């Protein structure tokens, strides 16, 4: 499938369009789109919250929700904490390619 | 803490004194039912507060006391009363005073082996239908079956369950 | 200035220098230009793992890159990367990368890949020289420093016929080279023809991905070559025993990419002399259990000798050589402390021997079937 | 341990935990639809028709008074296996979200919730609650 | 197999059943205790 | 390694000492719960490490203890803590402290038979929610059944069983 | 046959030695799992060689060793290893070192009872997962439950079976 | 004393003294190659220095940079440590070190008896650092022209078995002595001796009192003799692995 | 020069059949070649431990080690072996094997083997 990107207006297709397609998901809280209200991820909600055990647990739940949802050539495999800065936690996205 | 341990005992049966009958108690073993909580994620199982077991109270007697084979297998429960009391002495002298009044149904009368030289043994059982046990002169516990009164020191432990839901 | 957001990052964050497999860790020498996106000066070590790695410390165009991109198209390899800079004659051009102490007290070239450990804990296994291993100076070069490293170098000749290639491998026999001669070419997006890399590279990445996926007492020959397309020779291959290209250089001790041109490689025999170490599997099941040996009775330097000391490391390696023997590295084995050598008079002086004797898995590059049938016990037609 | 969320996005998930539900067992019966055809002479020829039903089923215990964790001051309630009535009576498959293999199960309406709670109070509440959940696999596009 | 006839037919595979139990913290067991379960498919 | 064993021993119960009263102890006993594990191919079934069994830690009292008797069937878990403590002393006199701090539900409360001459005995049993075992100064177990932390020397075991999955 | 018996033992733990610890052991009791094979026509059911029971290796200890109590329940198997010797000293005062190598998993630890007076014991139990005798110099049992490898007098006795089918 | 070490006039005064103190000098080295780090060893040779050539370069917090400290308390640091739980028999030349990056100077042992960084040091008695980021220490042998005390060990147990026994030992000096007054010290040595072969600092021993020095004379001047003659364990700088591979069980895979 | 560190080396050695029973001695007595790896003076005995040292002692290819091999392929005891200096006519290397007196304080060819005992402390019992 081929795509346009979001900045610069120039259509990529292969794998770039599918990290833009993750990241469409992850960034938009529910109900934000127009006539699509079931769209998004519920990761705004998950901003600012303590990063305990149960927090990781319950990304790992939402990500795979909204990703299942309107990307289906991605299968996920796990969701972890790297590092951890004032505030600023980073995940580590990984997933497999399918479709 | 000094050391303390029993040195005599007494029993009552209904007001009268066993004083120079029984050689041996058994206060009923005050045992919780546990429950075995192992789950998704915990490691080792956990024992809950799930209630209490059985209680039953053993006594023995020596000879033939017409006061404690008359309240076998009443029609009424509670009739026969009991009250159990031992002497700690201490170190200093200071006797603390365990009283434990039960009000259960006496349960089990066997007149063991009757040799010809040695002496016979009555035992008893009290399935325990109200228990109360007072260390020194204060409550330690009250334990009601049939009620929903579980008095730990005084203060209902199963009250306070329903305050929590 | 902070965000209070969620945000995608596309740069590296973790480390991945934790892990570290000592043996497929590659050692890696070839040109590059020294700019300001180049950042690493260049006669010294520096330790990559990915192609962010090679893309931040070398240029893009630049032919370590396109070296590090063959290793890392195919194996989550380790690489320590050296680079020489480029000269103007190419005799020239093979004294910048043999190197030598030309400086003060730094060593420069390949013999910078021997300060690979006691800078990243990376002892390498793999020696390719991309493009500078045709020549010979380097060839010994590459000869030389592996028994210094207990690795094996894998060289390659030149890309012209089949008899240019096997004379260059009469010059050799010293068990520590794996020569494929067929520099195998690639599909390129900016050229967008066939590219010529020499399929030196191409062979570290397969042993890389050969000993840390199916281990490596495991022969790493008939396994996969990505990032790949033809040979720069059709190299013919058929079964029974003719005149091909491919029984040709498997015969002569070198190894090649032959099937659907660019598929698998294809052969296991070393440069050696000697029959016993014909294999590549018998030198690097060698070298990697006794250096595995090593890893965890690092203990064995101190510690002094007192009565259960030679007894403690003598089922300290019978039990680990056990773990070896179990999951396939060899088969069986017998460790047991010198009788006769062992005396005090030396072991005063510190030294104390134990023997080891293992065999090894042998590679079934040669299985006969000898077919047979019967009803019962005979034939009963004939 | 396990996360139930439904399709309309906007809802309340559960979150299986050791403060909610914590289930220890996991049955996953999954049949395959290989039908039978008697030949007389032969044997019977097997067809895939389909792949039939494929079933989740998570036994367990909740204990209503044991404290959550940390001491929050706060009990396991219970209201926090009638929370699983309410996710069923919506009428909507639910996404299953593990997190140690695939993470991404797929659409699993449920079918069948049984408490035995027993051990009871004064007013009726039990210390014990032993369900078994059982759910199907929604077969979406 | 590898004891007595080697060459075992088409086999079609018709229910996978696991119990998994012992669970870990993100729900991972560490017993899955299955039962396979095969009916042969008769080819020619 | 030089030969030392138990010499004495004491027992604390919410800050008080029980410095003159415990004849005896017992530590949890800590086990693992294996299950047999042969399959096609192996020869012997081999037992694997699936978690821990019911923690459960004895301890005996001969007087009439308040501070003991107070603790039984209690609404909350962990309101009974408990400190049990042992000194191993050494062949050279070098005493070594092994600390085991628990923090368990109180079980079982059974005073024994109740003879006249011979000196009773309370034995309790506690229904083990948390326990740590310190050998010097060191913790060597911290058991944790309702979290997930099980550390043995030190460095907790359940945290690397995720990372290897 | 000249008489012999034990006289001394000792005890590694991963390189170290217990050479003042353990008063006790228990090597793993071999044990065949036999089937009862009666069926028509023969009259005694015989009992089938089908491989080996669950080998366990209980040893002792009276002190408090972190050595010992470091290996319980960690998160790999045979991370212990332990090494138990024997001396069987004969008439003639040839003594004969019986060393049995295993290489299983620490089971259970349980202190048992800590009364004042009396020493401590610490039994543990080790699930065995490898097991190696060897009687005098020679290896007379070697015995591999995950591997094929039951090496009875230092020949296969696994892949005697498999010959034979 | 780390840095002042590399000079030469106060390494002399660092050796004189550690003969006065009993006691270990840990030495420096220049920042400079090998060939100048071995002609730094070759006028000392006097059986307590310890030197350890490549500058260990250390990360600091500070200015968010690598330092270059010189070698010392590093080591100094490692001797210390190794007597705590390993004793001061153990040699610590395979020791890790912690809080420490890289070296100033790449130095790697291989094998094969070529030019080695680690063994052209090791062979003028100078420790090294070996594996990646300050991981070991690798120096045996002290800077001694004397072959029977080269190594460590033997230099640290002469020196702290005695402090072992000269405390426990204030007595048996202007005390008065007895007719046993010499048996009964030489059963005393034993017994603080014994303990030594218990805890594994030495090998098999021998202490007896000297029958020949002796004597009435030496007693009305307060002077008594005893030999203490003793063994200690060697560190086992070199275990060697005679290794092949045969073809001998491949009739085990039929 | 000296080695720290673990130095593993590369040889050729054969099974650990190396266990010594000191049961039984024999003597030996065969021609040989005293060549540079052959570290035995000819009429001198020479006790043998195992086949590491009677290569060690006298060459591969000589009679003494083809008659040495057939020995511990069976029993690895210890051997009081004596070489004898080979001869062109059978009658010479015949007077050569049994030897004597001929030296001057000295025994030769098989005589040798009667100092068994206060050279090796082993008296043959076995004469081939």
């Amino acid at each position: 499938m081929i795509g346009m990107d979001r900045r610069s207006g120039l259509p990529l297709s292969g794998l770039a369009h599918l990290k833009q397609s993750v990241e469409d998901i992850l960034t938009t809280p529910l109900g934000s789109r127009r006539m699509r209200p079931e769209y998004g991820s519920k990761l705004r909600r998950m901003v600012d919250m303590p990063v305990s055990e149960g927090w990781k647990s319950a990304v790992q739940a939402e990500v795979a929700r909204s990703l299942g949802r309107w990307e289906p050539r991605i299968g996920l495999s796990a969701v972890r904490v790297v590092a951890v800065v004032d505030g600023r936690v980073d995940l580590l996205l990984s997933g497999v390619f399918e479709g | 803490m000094i050391p303390q341990t029993l040195t005599n005992t007494n029993l009552f049966i209904d007001g009268v004194s066993f004083a120079g009958d029984v050689p041996s108690l058994t206060l009923p073993k005050l045992a919780v039912k546990t429950e075995q909580y192992r789950a998704g994620g915990m490691d080792a199982p956990v024992s809950i507060d799930m209630g209490l077991e059985a209680m039953e109270a053993k006594f023995s007697t020596n000879g033939a006391r017409r006061e404690a084979l008359n309240f076998f297998g009443l029609a009424d429960q509670s009739a026969f009363n009991g009250v159990f009391r031992g002497s700690f002495k201490g170190q200093k002298g200071a006797s603390v005073p365990v009283v434990a009044t039960l009000r259960g149904l006496l349960k089990e009368v066997d007149p063991g082996d009757w040799k010809a030289g040695e002496k016979a043994e009555f035992k008893y059982a009290v399935a325990v239908s109200y228990y109360k046990l007072e260390v020194d002169g204060r409550e330690v516990y009250e334990i009601d079956p049939v009620n929903g009164v579980r008095a730990i020191n005084g203060v209902d432990q199963l009250a306070g369950m329903r305050n929590d839901l | 200035s902070f965000f209070h957001g969620v945000t995608v990052t596309n740069v590296d964050i973790g480390a991945r220098t934790i892990a570290l497999p000592a043996s497929s860790v590659i050692g890696l020498c070839d040109v590059f230009t020294p700019g300001a996106q180049a950042s690493a000066k260049p006669n010294v070590p520096v330790l990559l793992t990915s192609k962010k790695d090679a893309a931040a410390a070398f240029g893009i165009g630049s032919s370590i890159y396109l070296a590090c991109e063959a290793i890392y198209n195919r194996a989550q390899a380790v690489i320590v990367a050296v680079g020489v800079e480029t000269a103007e004659t190419p005799e020239a051009q093979a004294s910048a990368v043999i190197g030598g102490i030309s400086a003060a007290g730094e060593r420069t070239g390949l013999q910078a890949l021997l300060d690979g450990k006691s800078r990243f804990n990376a002892q390498p296994r793999l020696l390719v020289a991309p493009g500078h291993s045709a020549q010979q100076a380097v060839a010994t070069a590459m000869d030389g420093l592996a028994e210094k490293l207990r690795a094996i170098a894998i060289l390659d000749g030149p890309n012209s016929t089949d008899e240019a290639a096997v004379a260059y491998a009469k010059n050799f026999g010293s068990k520590r080279l794996f020569m494929v001669d067929p520099g195998v070419q690639v599909w390129d997006s900016a050229t967008n023809a066939a590219r010529n890399a020499p399929a030196s590279a191409y062979a570290a990445g397969l042993f890389a991905w050969t000993d840390a996926e199916y281990g490596f007492w495991s022969s790493p020959s008939n396994k996969e070559i990505k990032g790949v397309t033809g040979t720069s020779r059709p190299v013919e291959f058929l079964d029974g025993d003719e005149t091909c290209r491919a029984n040709l250089l498997n015969n002569a001790n070198i190894a090649t990419i032959i099937r659907d041109d660019g598929y698998r490689l294809w052969g296991n025999r070393t440069l050696s002399s000697d029959s016993k170490w014909a294999f590549v599997t018998r030198v690097r099941t060698m070298d990697l259990v006794m250096d595995a040996i090593l890893a965890g009775h690092k203990w064995a330097v101190d510690r002094g000798i007192t009565k259960t000391y030679v007894k403690d490391v003598t089922e300290g390696l019978r039990a680990f050589m056990r773990d070896l023997k179990n999951q396939g590295a060899v088969i069986n084995f017998e460790v047991y402390a010198d009788p006769d050598l062992n005396s005090a008079s030396q072991l005063a002086q510190g030294k104390v021997y134990w023997n080891i004797r293992f065999t090894d898995v042998p590679p079934a590059e040669n299985p006969n079937f000898r077919v047979e049938v019967t009803d019962q016990w005979l034939t009963e037609v004939l | 341990l396990l996360v139930l969320q439904p399709l309309t996005a906007n809802a309340q998930p559960f979150y299986f935990n050791l403060n909610t539900a914590a289930f220890d067992a996991l049955q996953r019966n999954s049949a395959y639809n290989w039908s039978g055809q008697v030949r007389l002479g032969r044997r019977p020829a097997l067809q895939s028709v389909g792949m039939g039903e494929e079933s989740i089923l998570l036994k367990g215990a909740v204990f209503p008074l044991r404290r959550q964790v940390g001491n929050q001051e706060k009990v396991v309630g219970l209201e926090q296996l009638e929370a699983l009535r309410r996710l069923a009576e919506r009428r909507e498959p639910l996404i299953l979200s593990s997190g140690y293999g695939e993470v991404q199960m797929g659409l699993w309406c449920l079918v069948r919730i049984s408490e035995n709670q027993s051990a009871l109070l004064g007013n009726g509440a039990p210390r014990k609650q032993t369900f078994d959940l059982e759910f199907k696999r929604y077969g979406d596009d």
